């Protein structure tokens, strides 16, 4: 899974996102509604308008989900516990979502960081949010 | 693909003002780096062993022109995507055999390269409409199978 | 989809022993009993909570009947499946909203009916010519995005 | 993961494989490769005829290693320890082809055990053949 190598660039770019990490989940959140529209068949009761105080709110609470998976990256597992039956049993959320909502994850971050989104740095999130989402899927398989 | 008048003009301005050259490369090397198994097609490039080492790799900034090349020229006639993509489809299907999943990877690291230097430009409306295109250009290219 | 003299044989010999009664509905239930998330479109049929309760689920072997007179339709036309999923196309995409690889996915089932009712008549030769009819239709299906 | 349910469910399944597994695991990979072309050009040194001594021999060995999957279910991870840098690193082997495999044994194990592959092992297999695969890609991410 995540090397040394991997693990430390991911706290440092997270590092950077820094008190942003509520501001760039909300925002990775609408492009994917907007470049993906059957991930919105989720969030009905969602009034995903551009400036929806229900969309910053929830891209809140995704950001600190992801800052609790860094924070204890060696055990993402027990930590995004709860996380996985809420995504993989009770919403029984396509796995394929993930994937859309890990690439929009990206393009934010490449969109505010242009230093620490180098290559190696990209690879290392890609495999960390590769990981993330493995979790949320584990109640699966 | 459709793209609307808005979503014409949002891609084609922002494409305008694109690096024909490092722009190119950037997406290509990044695709070997993320997705190492890619680099099975590029041995005979040379030293990939390290992202410094394919970064530079001069092969890689020359091949990525190329495909920068293709996607302007897919831009151009997105009407007809087919017929413009017919012979490359050919090359990567029945001649190479890439698996249409990794176009798709493609797409999407270009996607990002164009974020990260656009920034704050790239708004998501302009990503949506570019979701929009690379989906049209990777189905195109894959149309040697179906 | 092309297919060979050969692989046309191949496919219309299987297809004409089909049962288009129970062959239908277990394809189906398959799909939502190993892709759970897929029962979410049909929660409107009642206890999907266990296979048992989907596979005997009436709605099930109802709407699975439907399906595979799809294919029939598309094994009938697969020189034009994209005119011949043309509404299907539009219903669940536009409507919908299903995303494309879970099409790839009723194929896949598909095929493993198939060659579970058919045994060691489904050799491989069979199971790619049908693979190539599943990929057509899927992609057809599929049409209304790119 | 693998439930007790699934674990359970595997294990007898296999049980009626039994000694032909190596059969079965040739006539996967001879599915594959018919089904799935692009998948050949990782056996260019093979000579992929119907009858090719090298693919009986090569199924002989994929069944093994699924045996020993299977016989140490709770502990895939050390066990295809081995498996793994060899196709993730060695091969890099494009992780989209073990679903393309992981199908073609589906169809395989449904051609012969119809008694067997009944829905619920059916998911069970999915289940467990996806977990396999992540362990072989595991040194992805
Ligand atoms: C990067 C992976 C993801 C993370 C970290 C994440 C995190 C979360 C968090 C923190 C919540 C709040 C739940 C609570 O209040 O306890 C949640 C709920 C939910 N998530 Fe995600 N999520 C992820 C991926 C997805 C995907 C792919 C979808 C589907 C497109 C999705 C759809 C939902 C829905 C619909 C809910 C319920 C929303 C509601 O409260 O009405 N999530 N997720
Ligand atoms: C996403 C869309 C893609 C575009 C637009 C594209 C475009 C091209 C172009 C323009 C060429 C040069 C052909 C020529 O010289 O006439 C080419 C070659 C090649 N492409 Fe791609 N390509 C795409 C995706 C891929 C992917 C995903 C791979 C897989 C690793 C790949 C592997 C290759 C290889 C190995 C060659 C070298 C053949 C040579 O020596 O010219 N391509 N591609
Ligand atoms: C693999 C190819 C597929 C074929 C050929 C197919 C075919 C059909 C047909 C024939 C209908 C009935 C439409 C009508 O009444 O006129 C239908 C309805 C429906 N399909 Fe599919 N379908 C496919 C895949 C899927 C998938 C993967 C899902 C996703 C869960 C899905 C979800 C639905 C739903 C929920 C309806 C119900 C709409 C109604 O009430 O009629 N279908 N499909
Ligand atoms: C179900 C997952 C798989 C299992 C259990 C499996 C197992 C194995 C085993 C046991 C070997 C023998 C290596 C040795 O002698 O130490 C091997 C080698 C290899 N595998 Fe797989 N494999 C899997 C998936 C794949 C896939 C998806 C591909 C690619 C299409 C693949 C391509 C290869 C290649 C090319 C080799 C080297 C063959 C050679 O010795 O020339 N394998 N695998």
């Amino acid at each position: 899974v995540l090397s040394p190598a991997d693990k430390t660039n991911v706290k440092a770019a997270w590092g950077k996102v820094g008190a942003h990490a509520g501001e760039y989940g909300a925002e990775a959140l609408e492009r994917m509604f907007l470049s993906f529209p059957t991930t919105k068949t989720y969030f009905p009761h969602f009034d995903l308008s551009h400036g929806s105080a229900q969309v910053k709110g929830h891209g809140k609470k995704v950001a600190d989900a992801l800052t609790n998976a860094v924070a204890h990256v060696d055990d993402m597992p027990n930590a995004l516990s709860a996380l996985s039956d809420l995504h993989a049993h009770k919403l029984r959320v396509d796995p394929w979502n993930f994937k859309l909502l890990s690439h929009c994850l990206l393009v934010t971050l490449a969109a505010h960081l242009p230093a620490e989104f180098t290559p190696a740095v990209h690879a290392s999130l890609d495999k960390f949010l590769a990981s993330v989402s493995t979790v949320l899927t584990s109640k699966y398989r | 693909v459709h793209l609307t008048p808005e979503e014409k003009s949002a891609v084609t301005a922002l494409w305008g003002k694109v690096n024909v050259d490092e722009v190119g490369g950037e997406a290509l090397g990044r695709l070997l780096v993320v997705y190492p198994w890619t680099q099975r097609f590029f041995e005979s490039f040379g030293d990939l062993s390290t992202p410094d080492a394919v970064m530079g790799n001069p092969k890689v900034k020359a091949h990525g022109k190329k495909v920068l090349g293709a996607f302007s020229d897919g831009l151009a006639h997105l009407d007809n995507l087919k017929g413009t993509f017919a012979t490359l489809s050919e090359l990567h299907c029945d001649k190479l055999h890439v698996d249409p999943e990794n176009f798709r990877l493609l797409g999407n690291v270009l996607v990002c390269v164009l974020a990260h230097h656009f920034g704050k430009e790239f708004t998501p409306p302009v990503q949506a409409a570019y979701q929009k295109v690379v989906a049209g250009v990777a189905n195109a290219l894959a149309h040697k199978y179906h």
